[PDB]
């Protein structure tokens, strides 16, 4: 027959709901990110868009302000559920007392409500992950995650998904610390890690850059096809 | 050939000693007696025969249910043979030869040394005891965490004093033949007494084990055959035994069993399993394993590895050895392996990750 516990959780060791959630956070869409002094990149591959459908409902980063940027990796069920609960909880923020807590208090928000959320009974912890992006004030970048257990955490390079986007990030090591001096080569990242990542397709990967404290905006096909084009020359260069 | 020679030359002198005892067919059992000379015998050619004894043979020596020689003409007694038994059964039973000594422990002290002093050290020193009685325990028994499961019953095996001894699982029992069984059990002591000095041993006797009733159709009460039946046979008082048998299982189930040994049986210990300090006790016996780097501390690896038994660890000087011809190199150091280690326990635990907590919860 079937016999399993739940929560919590086992003697074994480990946790039951809580690592096996793990397995649909690496199954999760592949998705990058890096930091940087002035422009933050972040990257989404794994779509499976078969062309034919609108690709702004797929889109996998929204923005609670535009200073903090919204990453996930999971499922898009429960994303409008944090969509719609996280925007009112930054609202409510913006509401009374107009200067912001700086990052320690969003991000332990989503980390804390999700710990109490494997607490009470009758709540089903949440399969999905979550990666903030955006910048610290006083020109300073931030980014942190969102862990099953709630443990939130800073990541100097973001690598989830498959193992081919695990490189991507290895690739950010290879740059040491003076790199990059120009936005051009950090961009190019992302037009690399197009052909790594997930199919190689050029349609499922889209990126943003926001350069301190300026909002960011989608790239259209310009600006990131002209980086394509140098990725490719640059990678040509080490030849 | 030539060893073939002589051997099939000495046809001479077995025709000629093939005419006496050729009338033996065939096998036969004896009934009962109502006077000294005359007794009824049955055969298997279902034909029963009263007959005298011939005169070489004392009549004292004819007991009921004996299996004794005949002469076909004369139907008289012959020869008597001791064996009445058994049909097939024994080749599975009888165990020979030693394997896996006393160095293979993997640093169970108190465990392993309370079941050496019930079996070796009564048999080694029998006045010992004898003196100091009081009185052996009637049996013992074995379950746990797998690590370490059967090759407790193998240490025996090489620290055997002097004859091997039988071991039985409960799956070569099964029916087909009922009853065997009950003949097995009460023949091996009867060859034992004998020679004294042989074990018997079953392992596997939670399947066999159910309990205890269903409403319906059972089901279980087949199964009580193997169970009830066996217990029954080791509650007697005979000696019981000499040898003071043995008992190996998995789960603690099932309940009616378990509640029948306290009134028999003794000395019920739960694995242990490792302690803390004594996983390198298993990594001891694997430091002689290839060639190991004296900078290896197994002090470092075992507290990364819990519940691993011997078992789990036994694949870390595995993976050790397996990733060093895969990276072509000789030895393994620490760090080589128990980079490997520390996926080898999460990595195998993905799809479980192996607790025993489940298996009776
Ligand atoms: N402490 C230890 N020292 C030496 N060997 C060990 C130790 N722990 C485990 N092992 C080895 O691990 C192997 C695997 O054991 P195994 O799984 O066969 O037990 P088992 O017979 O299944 O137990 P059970 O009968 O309770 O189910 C054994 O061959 C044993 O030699």
């Amino acid at each position: 027959s079937y016999d399993r516990a739940i929560t919590v959780f086992s003697p074994d060791g480990h946790l039951f709901q809580v690592e096996y959630a793990q397995e649909a956070v690496k199954k999760g869409s592949t998705a990058v990110g890096v930091r940087g002094r002035d422009i933050v990149v972040l990257g989404v591959e794994k779509k499976s868009v078969a062309k034919l459908q609108d690709e702004r409902t797929v889109r996998k980063i929204c923005a609670l302000d535009d200073n903090v940027c919204m990453a996930f990796a999971g499922l898009t069920a429960d994303a409008r559920i944090v969509i719609n609960r996280a925007r009112v909880e930054c609202q409510s923020h913006r509401l009374t007392v107009e200067d912001p807590v700086t990052v320690e208090y969003i991000t332990r928000y989503i980390a804390s409500l999700k710990q109490r959320y494997t607490q009470s009974n009758g709540r089903r912890p949440f399969g999905i992950s979550a990666l903030i992006v955006g910048f610290d004030f006083d020109g300073t970048p931030r980014l942190y995650q969102t862990d099953p257990s709630g443990t939130y955490h800073a990541w100097k390079a973001n690598a989830i998904g498959r193992g081919a986007k695990s490189v991507r990030e290895f690739l950010e090591k290879n740059y040491t610390d003076e790199a990059i001096e120009t936005d051009d080569l950090t961009i190019k990242l992302v037009i690399k890690a197009l052909l790594e990542v997930v199919q190689s397709g050029g349609k499922n990967i889209e990126l943003a850059v926001m350069r301190r404290d300026q909002s960011l905006k989608i790239l259209n096909p310009e600006e990131i096809e002209k980086y394509v084009a140098e990725i490719e020359k640059e990678k040509e260069e080490n030849e | 050939a030539p060893p073939a020679l002589w051997d099939l030359a000495a046809d001479k002198q077995t025709l000629q000693s093939e005419q006496p005892l050729q009338v033996a067919r065939c096998t036969k059992i004896i009934n009962a007696d109502s006077e000294d000379p005359k007794y009824i015998i049955n055969v298997k050619q279902f034909a029963k025969f009263v007959v005298d004894l011939s005169d070489q043979v004392a009549p004292t020596d004819i007991e009921e249910g004996m299996r004794v020689g005949v002469d076909r003409n004369k139907y008289q007694i012959h020869i008597p043979l001791p064996p009445k038994i058994d049909p097939t059964v024994t080749m599975m039973q009888v165990e020979e030869k030693p394997d896996v000594t006393y160095s293979d422990v993997g640093g169970c002290k108190e465990q392993i040394e309370k079941l050496r002093e019930v079996v070796e050290t009564p048999l080694l020193h029998p006045e010992r005891f004898v003196n100091l009685g009081i009185e052996p325990p009637k049996g013992v028994l074995l379950f746990g965490p797998p690590g370490t499961g059967k090759t407790l019953c193998a240490r025996a095996v090489a620290n055997r004093t002097d004859a091997c001894f039988i071991r039985v699982i409960g799956s070569e029992l099964v029916q087909k033949y009922v009853g065997e069984g009950a003949r097995m059990v009460r023949e091996l002591f009867e060859m034992a007494r004998t020679k004294k000095a042989c074990l018997i041993f079953f392992d596997e006797i939670d399947a066999i084990g159910g309990a205890r009733f269903d409403d319906g159709a059972g089901g279980d009460n087949e199964v009580q055959r193997t169970m009830l039946e066996l217990i029954n046979q080791l509650d007697g008082f005979d000696p019981r035994g000499n040898i003071k048998v043995l008992m190996a299982t998995n789960r603690p189930d099932t309940l009616d069993p378990a509640l029948m040994r306290p009134g028999r049986l003794d000395r019920k210990i739960e694995f242990s399993l490792p302690d803390l300090e004594g996983r390198t006790h298993i990594f001891k016996i694997h430091a002689r394993s290839m060639s190991v780097e004296r900078d290896i501390r197994f002090e470092l690896l075992a507290r990364l590895c819990p519940n691993s038994t011997g078992a789990e660890i036994r694949s870390v000087c595995t993976e050790a050895g397996m990733f060093a011809i895969r990276a072509r190199r000789k030895i393994a150091t620490e760090k080589d392996f128990l980079e490997a280690v520390n996926k080898v326990i999460k990595s195998y635990a993905k799809f479980s990750a192996t607790p025993r907590y489940m298996t009776y919860n």
